[PDB]
């Protein structure tokens, strides 16, 4: 995750991988606190 | 914690680790308490 | 409490103004069935019109809240 060693985040990209901005991994985390995962959770 | 190989973990570390584990644990421990201590079995917290 | 999810003792001991049920866990889910097949049938000129009780109360529902600004 880049935010405010970036500067070789574009390299390590160079090779499939993907790096994220917070926004993005801010975006993933919330996705987890929708209601179909949140049940999933609960089960195990 | 940066720069802090094996033989450098001292102080900063160990109080790193607190935050970032034991407190943590901790953390849980303590809402499950609450919960707990009033019958609250059905509305559980998720941690991520 | 293992039906409905509340306590009638806590009701009587101490009036609450509100109360919501949490449909948590495997047990949260066994309850709001319960809350889910509260039917109120009602026979007009032969057809059966029956409704649910707890109409909010569905799949997906994660709670329900009883109120009453008294308690």
């Amino acid at each position: 995750t880049r935010g405010t060693n970036n500067i070789i985040a574009e390299g390590i990209e160079k090779m499939g991988v993907r790096t994220f901005s917070q926004k993005e991994m801010a975006f993933n985390l919330l996705g987890l606190l929708t209601p179909e995962v949140v049940e999933l959770c609960q089960k195990s | 914690e940066q720069g802090i190989e094996l033989e450098h973990i001292d102080s900063k570390s160990e109080f790193a680790h607190r935050i970032m584990l034991t407190n943590i644990l901790r953390m849980m421990g303590c809402v499950k308490k609450q919960k707990s201590a009033r019958g609250i079995e059905t509305r559980p917290a998720q941690v991520i | 409490k293992d039906t409905y999810g509340f306590s009638i003792l806590d009701i009587v001991i101490n009036n609450p103004v509100n109360l919501t049920i949490h449909f948590g866990g495997e047990k949260g889910k066994r309850i709001r069935e319960n809350y889910s097949a509260m039917i109120f049938e009602t026979i007009v000129d032969g057809k059966l019109k029956t409704e649910k009780i707890f109409k909010e109360i569905n799949e997906h529902s994660t709670s329900y809240t009883f109120r009453s600004e008294k308690g």
